[PDB]
C-alpha cells in the first residue's frame, strides 16, 4: 500500500462488514457496534467504476482478411504478413500486461487512498477530545455514548462540547 | 472508535507492477476465451457461397448459377467450394478475393461482343447442366469447322457505367499442339489487352496436365478493372475464352471463411473460421486471424483487473 | 484526489488567488488577508512543465510514400499496406489515449500532493500553539498580529516564543 | 489561518485513468488539427514535376526535358503529371518511383551504343518538339527501309562507376502484325538482358489496343539496376527502344505528391498531399499518409492534456 | 517527491547509513546513536525488486528473416518491410521510453511513501509522550535512554509508561 | 529522536515523468549494447553452409556435395556461399530461401524418371568434379546427336509421402538460336506444367549474356511444392533441365546470415550478421533485424531504471 494503511497500521480487513467497504466499529458501554461509511465507499466504487468503463471498449476500426486459411497465398507476402502479425501480436500483448498491472497497482493505491482520507477526518472531528491508538482505532477521554457515535458517523459530533470534560481526562 | 475496511475468506490473485499474485477482494477477466461457434449474422443480409467459389461468381460454373448476381453485407466462403468447373485458375487469385469480399455483392451486365465467322457454344462434361456445359458467363468461341484458320479478331467495351467494371477473360492450354489447333487452327496463337491503365499479352501453353475433373486441359482466367469511360480492347486468334458479361460492384460488404453453421439468432461483429467472438472485452485469445470489429489478440490466455482494494483477512 | 485535500477536507478553491496556485488566507484583528506561497505554487508548476517539454516531442524517423494517391498500387501488396496502417494507427490512436489519461491522474494526484505538503508543514511549524480546525484553517490560541501570520508564511514563526501563552489558552 | 488552491468560473473538461470530463484548471492540446495548405519549402532545393512524370525524367517525353538532369532533397508530384509520350508504361514502376524519389535527383550518362545496318531515328506526333519527336534519352531502332530485315545485334555496357546505373529499355508493341514487320521484318522478335544480377527476356505483342495520344500502339518501358563494373549486355533483333543514356542517383531527397502550391516563406519536415503538418505535438488527426517527419497519426481529433490541478468553484 | 517527505521535510538523506535505506538516529544523555530500520528498508527493497523481474522479461516469440543482406529482395517489397520495420521501432522505442519513465516515477514515490509509514508509525508510537520537531526528529520530553530508543525502534516502547511525566514537561 | 534515509557522494541519474536527470541512489540498465561477435550454437544442431549457396543444396552444384541431404536446428548462410555452377539463378528466390532456413534440413528422393531417345550427360567446365560434370540432383537432358530433334515427351512424379515434395526444374537459355538447336533441334521449345494448384509454362530464350564463370549461357531455375498424393506433369520438348531427386523438409529449424564464428561454448537464441545478443534485459541497440528471440530494438542508446529513492546529500 502506498498511503500506509490498510496492511496497514490497520492490521487487518473485517470479513464481517458485508455493508460497504469502509467503515466504523465502536466498542462503549451500551454493547457493542459496527457500520458501514457510505460517502467512503462510495467514491472508491465509482472510481473503480470509471476505470472498467474506460477500458471495456468498442473499437470501430474494422479489419479485413489479407490471408487464405483454404488456399494459401504465396510464400513471401505471407511470411511478411505472418512477420507482420506477429509482431502487433507482441505489441499488443505487451500494452495488455502494462495496462492491467499499472491499474491494479493504482486501484490498490487509491483504495489504501480512501481508508487514510477517511481516519484522517475522523480524526480531524476529534480534536482534542480523543487520541491515536495507532491501529486505526480511536482512545475516547469522554465515553461517548451511542448516539455520540452516531455523530461522529453522519459527520456532526461537537468540536468543543465533550472538550475539556475529556481534555480533564 | 475503531475504523477498518472489508474482507473476504477467498480473493482474487492478481498482478500488478511490484507483485505477483497479490490477492483482492474483487477481479474481473480481460481476456476473452468464450468462443460461439456460430456465425452469428442477425440483421445482416448473408450470403453462404456453399460449394460456389467466391471467384466462380464472376465466371460461373454450375454451382455457382444462384450467385451471378448475389447482394450482401456479408459473405461466407466454404472449404468446399470451387472456382471452376473446367480445370483452371485465375492469375491474381487473391487481389480478386479481397475486391469481391467487400464488394457488397455483384451486378452483372451484358458486354454485348457479337461474332461474325467462328463457332461460339463450346462445352464439356465438366461443367454439367442439361448435358454439357461451359460457364454461364464466359463464351468458348472456336473456329467454325473441326479444324480451320481462327480470324484475327478485335472486339471492344466502354464501359458507361459511373463505377469501375470487372473485366474477365480466358485462355485456354490444350493438352495437344495437336488439340490446339482442332479448335483454333495451327500457328502461334496471340492474345493481347489494353486500356488506359492496362498493358499485357497473352499466348496459349498446350500439353499434358494431370486429370483433373477427367481433364488435362486448363483454362487461365485472367482480369481487369475497367474504370468509367475507359475502353478495353481484345486482340486475339484463338486459344481464347471471351467475356459474356461485365461485373460491376454494388456497395460494401465483409467477407470470411468459415466451416461453422449460420445463426441469425445471435448477433456480432468480431468473426473467424470457427464463429463468433461476442464481447466487451479489450482483449481475447481466441484466434489472431479474427476479422471484423475484435478485441485485440493477445497471447495471454488470462489478465485479471482488480475491482477491488487488497484482501487482508486476520 | 489521491491525498483527500482539494476537494478535498479543503472544500473548494479561491477564485480570487490569481498570484499563485496555493495560498494563505487569514482572519485576526487588523483586518483581513490572502497571499500566495511561492515555493509551492512553483515546485508544482515546475513539475508540470516537465511534463510538457518531455510529451511535446520531435522524431527524428523520417517515413516514406509506401503508397500511391494518383495511381494506384497492386491490390494485394495495397491490401496489406492498408492493413499494416491501420494496425499501426490503432496502437498509436491507443498509447495516445491511455498516456494523456494516465499523465492526467497523476498530474491531478500530484496537484493534490503539493497541497499536503504545504498543509502538513505549516501545522508544524504551529505545534501546541495552534489546533486543527478541519476545514484547512489553523486555529490560533494566541491571536497572531499581521507580523506573526508573515512570520508563518515565510516560514520563521518561532516553535516556542507564543507556546505556554497559547498553551493556556 | 486558513489556506486553499486557486479555482476558476470556467474549467476545461480532461479525461483520467477513473473519470470522463473532470474539470481541470488549465488543458492544452495534444492532437494537432491544424494543416498548412501549402508546400513549406524553405530552405530546401525542390523540384515541382509539373506536367513531367517522375519516370518521365529517365526516358525523356517533352514535357520531362527540363528535367532530364534534376537536383533536389524534395521532389513534388502532380496530378497532371505523365510520364510517357508515346502510349506505354512501365513494368515494376511504382518500385522505380520510390526509388527516383529519394535518388536527391539524377545524372545522365552515356553509353555509347553504335550501330551499324540499321535506323535509329524512330519519330511521331505523339512527341512533339521540332515536329514529330520521340523519348530524349531513347533511341527508336528500326530496320533500314520500309520493311526488311533486323540483324541479331548484340550491345553491351560497362558500369564503370562507384555507383549504380539505371538502364532502362523500352519494347514495341505494334497495332498490327503486318505492322511490326514493316519495322523490323517479319518473324518472332526476341529481346534477352542479362547482367551479373539479373535474368530475363521478353517478345513483343502486336495488336490494336484503345486509342491513347492518338495511338493504339504501346510501349513496354523496362528497367534494371546495374551494379559497380558489372555488365549488360542487350541481345535483340527488333521491336527495341534502346537507351542512349544511363542514369545516376545524386544523394538523397524525399518525394511527396501534393496539389498545393509551394512556399518558400515556411519550414516543414511533415508533408501530405493537402499541406504541411508544422506542429510541435506528439500526434495528428489530419492525414495518416502524411510523410516525412510526423507526429503520430491516431484517430481521435481531440486528446486534452492536464496542465493544472482540479477545478472547484464554490 | 509525491508523499513530502525524502526532501522533503527531511532536508536530506545520511551517506553513513551503509547499514539499510531507512533508519534511526538519536541523541541522548549516553552519547550518539544511528541504527536501521529492517521492516521499511526490506518492504522498499521487495517492491523495487519485484519491478526487475517484471520487466527483466523473456519472449517465447521468435522471428526469422523476411529480408536479405547478401542479395537484397525486390524494391516494393522491401519498402514495405522497411517500412513497416521502422514503425513497429517507433512504438516500441516509445514504449521503452514511456515505462522507464513511468516506472522511476513511481519507484521514487513510493521510496518517499515508505519514509512516511516509517515516521508516522513512530509518531504513533509516542502519543503525547513527544512533539513533532518538522524535520523529521521527535523531541523527547522525558530523556529516553539508550533502552527506551531500542524499545521505540524494535516497536514495543510504552505508549503510557513515560506519559505524565513526560506530558508535566 | 530522529529518522532520516540513506544517500550516497554520486547517484545515478535517471529520467521521469516530470523531471530529465534526477539523481538516484541505484539504477541499472534495459537496453542491451553488448554483442558477443560469435554465433553461439551450444546444444544446437548446426550447418554452416560455408560456400555452399542454401538453394544450391537443393540442385547440388560441387560447392553443395556435403549439403544434399543436411539436417539441422541452424542454418548458417555464409556472403561466399554460391547457389549455382553453371550461371543462372532461382526464379522466386527468397521465398524459397525461407521455406529451407526453417526446413530443419531436407531429405532427397528418387523420382524415377526414365529416358528413351535422348541424351541425359549433359556436362560443364563450370562443375568441376571429376572433370567436366553438372548439378548433382539434375540431369541435363539434350537430343541424342549433335543436331537432332528433341520427342515432344511427358514425365510424371506422384508424391507418394506424407509430407509436401520440393519440385525444381530448370531452363537452358544458350548463347545463340544456333546453340539451342545444336542441344534440342530447330523450332519453338515449350515446356509446361501443372498440378492440383499449380499452372505455368516456359519457352527459352537464347541470346548473348555477360561471362559469368566463363559461360553466357544461362539457366533458369523454378519450382513448386508437391502436396501429398498430388501429381505433377512436365511436358517439354527440350531446353530442359530435369529434377532427378526431389526435396523434403525434416522439421524445423532458424536460418540466419553471418560473418561470425560459430562457437559451441556459448548458448544464444538472438542472432544477427555480427554475432549473438545474450541478455535478460527487455531491449537491444544493436541491431534491428536480429532474428530468433530477442529483447525488442529499439532506437535509444540507454534507459536507466530507477532501483533506489531519490539522492539527497547535505
Ligand atoms: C468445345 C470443345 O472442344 N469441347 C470438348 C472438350 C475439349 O475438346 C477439351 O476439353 C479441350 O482440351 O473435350 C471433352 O471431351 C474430352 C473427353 O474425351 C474422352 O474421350 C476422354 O476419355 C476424356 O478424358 C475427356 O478428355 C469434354 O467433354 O470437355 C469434350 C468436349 O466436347
Ligand atoms: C518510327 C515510326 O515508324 N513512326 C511512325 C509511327 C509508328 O509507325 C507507329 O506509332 C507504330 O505503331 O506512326 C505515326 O503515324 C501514325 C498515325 O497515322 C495516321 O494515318 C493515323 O490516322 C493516326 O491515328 C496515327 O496512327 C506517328 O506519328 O507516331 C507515324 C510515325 O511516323
Ligand atoms: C551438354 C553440353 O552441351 N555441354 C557443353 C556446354 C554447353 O554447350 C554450353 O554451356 C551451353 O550454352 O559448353 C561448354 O564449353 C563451352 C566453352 O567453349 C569454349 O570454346 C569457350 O571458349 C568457352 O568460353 C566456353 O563457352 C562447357 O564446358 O560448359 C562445353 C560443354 O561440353
Ligand atoms: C501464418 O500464420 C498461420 C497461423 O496464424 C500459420 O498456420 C501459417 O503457416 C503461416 N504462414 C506460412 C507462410 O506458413
Ligand atoms: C466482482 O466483480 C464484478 C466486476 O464486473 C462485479 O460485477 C461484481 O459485482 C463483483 N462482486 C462483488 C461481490 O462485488
Ligand atoms: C462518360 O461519358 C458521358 C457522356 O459523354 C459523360 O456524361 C460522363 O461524364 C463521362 N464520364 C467520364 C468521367 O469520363
Ligand atoms: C488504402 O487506404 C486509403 C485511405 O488511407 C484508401 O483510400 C484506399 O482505398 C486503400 N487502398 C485500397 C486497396 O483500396
Ligand atoms: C494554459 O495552458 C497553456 C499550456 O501551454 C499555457 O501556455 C498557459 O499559460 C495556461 N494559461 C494560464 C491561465 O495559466
Ligand atoms: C572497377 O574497375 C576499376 C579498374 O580496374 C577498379 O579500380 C575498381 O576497383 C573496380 N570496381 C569494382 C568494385 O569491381
Ligand atoms: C532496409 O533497411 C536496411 C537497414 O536496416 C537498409 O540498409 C536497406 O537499404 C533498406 N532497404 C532498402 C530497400 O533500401
Ligand atoms: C545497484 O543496482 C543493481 C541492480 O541489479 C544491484 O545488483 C546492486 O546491488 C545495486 N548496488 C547497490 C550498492 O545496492
Ligand atoms: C495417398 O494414397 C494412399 C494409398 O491410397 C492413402 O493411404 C493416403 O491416404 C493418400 N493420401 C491422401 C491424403 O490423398
Amino acid at each position: 500500500g502506498l498511503f500506509g494503511a490498510i496492511a496497514g497500521f490497520i492490521e487487518n480487513g473485517w470479513e464481517g462488514l458485508i455493508d460497504g467497504w469502509y467503515g466504523f466499529r465502536h466498542q462503549n458501554a451500551q454493547g457493542e457496534g459496527t457500520a458501514a461509511d457510505y460517502k467512503s465507499t462510495q467514491s472508491a466504487i465509482d472510481q473503480i467504476t470509471g476505470k472498467l468503463n474506460r477500458l471495456i471498449e468498442k473499437t470501430n476500426q474494422q479489419f479485413e482478411l489479407i490471408d487464405n486459411e483454404f488456399n494459401e497465398v504465396e510464400k513471401q507476402i505471407g511470411n511478411v504478413i505472418n512477420w507482420t502479425r506477429d509482431s502487433i501480436t507482441e505489441v499488443w500483448s505487451y500494452n495488455a500486461e502494462l495496462l492491467v498491472a499499472m491499474e491494479n497497482q493504482h486501484t490498490i493505491d487509491l483504495a489504501d487512498s480512501e481508508m487514510d482520507k477517511l481516519y484522517e477526518r475522523v480524526k480531524r472531528q476529534l480534536r482534542e477530545n480523543a487520541e491515536e491508538d495507532g491501529t486505526g482505532c480511536f482512545e475516547i477521554f469522554h465515553k461517548c455514548d451511542d448516539d455520540c457515535m452516531a455523530s461522529i458517523r453522519n459527520n456532526t459530533y461537537d468540536h468543543s462540547k465533550y472538550r475539556e470534560e475529556a481534555m480533564q481526562n | 472508535i475503531c475504523l477498518g475496511h472489508h474482507a473476504v475468506s477467498n480473493g482474487t490473485k492478481v498482478n500488478t507492477l511490484t507483485e505477483r499474485g497479490v490477492e483482492v477482494v474483487n477481479a474481473t477477466e480481460t481476456v476473452e476465451r468464450t468462443n460461439i461457434p456460430r456465425i452469428c449474422s442477425k440483421g445482416k443480409r448473408t450470403v453462404d457461397l456453399g460449394q460456389c467459389g467466391l471467384l466462380g461468381t464472376i465466371t460461373g460454373p454450375p454451382q455457382c448459377d444462384q450467385f451471378l448476381e448475389f447482394s450482401a453485407d456479408l459473405i461466407i466462403e466454404r472449404r468446399e467450394g470451387s472456382d471452376v468447373c473446367y480445370p483452371g485458375k485465375f492469375v491474381n487469385e487473391e487481389a480478386l478475393r479481397q475486391i469481391l469480399r467487400e464488394s457488397g455483392g455483384i451486378d452483372k451486365e451484358a458486354m454485348g461482343f457479337t461474332y461474325s465467322g467462328i463457332r461460339t457454344n463450346g462445352a464439356t462434361s465438366a461443367c454439367r447442366r442439361s448435358g454439357s456445359s461451359f460457364y454461364a458467363e464466359m463464351k468458348w468461341l472456336l473456329s467454325n469447322t473441326d479444324n480451320a484458320a481462327f480470324p484475327q479478331m478485335t472486339k471492344s467495351y466502354k464501359n458507361t457505367r459511373k463505377s469501375p467494371a470487372l473485366i474477365v477473360w480466358g485462355i485456354h492450354h490444350s493438352v495437344s499442339t495437336a488439340e490446339q489447333t482442332k479448335l483454333y487452327g495451327s500457328g502461334n496463337k496471340l492474345v493481347t489487352v489494353g486500356s488506359s491503365n492496362y498493358q499485357q499479352s497473352f499466348v496459349p501453353s498446350p500439353g499434358a496436365r494431370p486429370q483433373v475433373n477427367g481433364l488435362s486441359g486448363r483454362i487461365d482466367f485472367h482480369w481487369l478493372m475497367l474504370n468509367p469511360n475507359d475502353t478495353v480492347t481484345f486482340s486475339f486468334n484463338g486459344a481464347f475464352i471471351a467475356p459474356d458479361r461485365a461485373s460491376f460492384l454494388r456497395g460494401k460488404s465483409m467477407g470470411i471463411q468459415s466451416g461453422v453453421q449460420v445463426d441469425a439468432n445471435c448477433e456480432g461483429d468480431c468473426y473467424h473460421s470457427g464463429g463468433t467472438i461476442i464481447s466487451n472485452l479489450p482483449f481475447q485469445n481466441i484466434d489472431s486471424r479474427a476479422v471484423g470489429k475484435c478485441p485485440r489478440y493477445v497471447k495471454q490466455r488470462s489478465l485479471l483487473l482488480a475491482t477491488g482494494m487488497k484482501n487482508v483477512p486476520e
